[PDB]
């Protein structure tokens, strides 16, 4: 039958996606769709795995084609679950096309359908997604509205982080936290944003996640440079870079660098700035950093004009018209 | 100073929920 074979290539789609492998797991999806079901509940399942599938593909035009075909088929068939999911998926596929006032109404359907079911699991999980569209709809712009968008995401976040709590669930409250914490450097509430990335930190360490944990410490020194302190603040981003150089990610110790490059020239060590500048402006080139290179020549310019050295400066400057050009 | 965000997490379903 149609019905047995759909299944079975659908079920294929799934394994090949669980493995990673988005692009082989999409075709087994469409081509379920192509032999069809008689089952729109699980067609729903599939127009949804699709949708995601896309998504993390960043094909967002045709997630949200496949989300929205989700949408429309679960009021079909009256799934208020799935309903609920659809609406989530197709909030945040909006968010990131930057359609947030769309975006906010699907996320608060799926809060709104999640509390009317009791769903505790869902209410949690639209609180986090409302957080991050009024998040990207702040910073997308403080006028009284923009400072209120970010104020709602706080709130959003912090309503979240009270649920996850009572459900014991770790992995959520690390997202939390580190997207509150964000939006708390945002508004200018920088202590605040120290101690959400902290707790973040904390969680990013208790997972072994190590990239997490490289997004934290990048964060707190980003913190700590807008409260004015510039020590604690490099000795940070010295922790990004041993674990840069430890997960052997390029562009990430290629920031580091030129993060701490930054941080001496507000403390005035001239002759540090220089060291990690240049390490910086090395890696750029590797990884075909243009963009890097051009920033690089700028700042050791303006460090050996600082220092006294008028003639490298002028060298540097020199190399920053022509990649300016270039 | 860009702040790096932490991942969006999407709702999943699947054609064995109905098994």
């Amino acid at each position: 039958s149609m019905e047995a074979s759909c299944l079975e290539l659908a079920l294929e789609g799934e394994r090949l996606c669980k493995s990673g492998d988005c692009r082989a797991g999409v075709s087994f999806f469409e081509a379920a769709v192509q032999v069809g079901t008689e089952d729109l509940k699980t067609l729903s399942a599939i127009y949804s795995q699709l949708g995601n599938a896309y998504f993390y593909l960043h094909d967002y035009a045709k997630a949200l084609e496949y989300h929205h075909h989700d949408l429309t088929l679960a009021r079909t068939i009256g799934d208020q679950l799935g309903e609920a999911k659809a609406s989530g998926n197709l909030g945040n596929t909006l968010k990131v096309l930057g359609n947030f006032d769309e975006a906010i109404v699907c996320c608060q359907r799926h809060l709104d359908i999640s509390r009317e079911l009791n769903d505790k699991v869902g209410e949690a999980r639209a609180l986090y997604n409302l957080g991050n569209v009024y998040h990207a709809k702040g910073k997308s712009f403080f006028p009284e509205e923009v400072r209120d968008a970010l104020q709602a995401a706080v709130d959003f976040y912090e309503e979240n982080l009270s649920l996850v709590t009572a459900l014991g669930d770790r992995a959520a409250q690390g997202r939390a936290f580190g997207n509150l914490g964000n939006t708390h450097y945002l508004l200018g509430n920088f202590r605040d944003a120290v101690i959400a990335h902290e707790q973040r930190l904390l969680i990013a360490k208790e997972f072994g996640d190590k990239a997490a944990e490289r997004r934290a410490y990048s964060n707190l020194g980003n913190a700590y440079i807008f409260l004015g302190e510039f020590e604690t603040a490099s000795e940070y981003y010295k922790k990004t870079l041993l674990l840069a150089r430890q997960l052997k990610d390029r562009a990430v110790e290629a920031q580091s660098c030129y993060s701490l490059g930054n941080t001496y020239t507000l403390l005035q060590d001239y002759e540090k700035a220089i060291d990690y500048h240049l390490k910086h402006l090395a890696i750029a080139q590797e990884l075909n950093d243009r963009i890097g290179e051009g920033r690089a020549c700028w700042s050791l310019g303006n460090a050996y004009t600082a220092l006294g050295n008028h003639d490298q400066a002028m060298h540097f400057a020199e190399k920053h018209l022509e990649i300016s050009r270039e | 100073d860009h702040m790096e965000m932490e991942p969006e997490t999407m709702e999943t379903k699947s054609v064995t929920d109905y098994f």
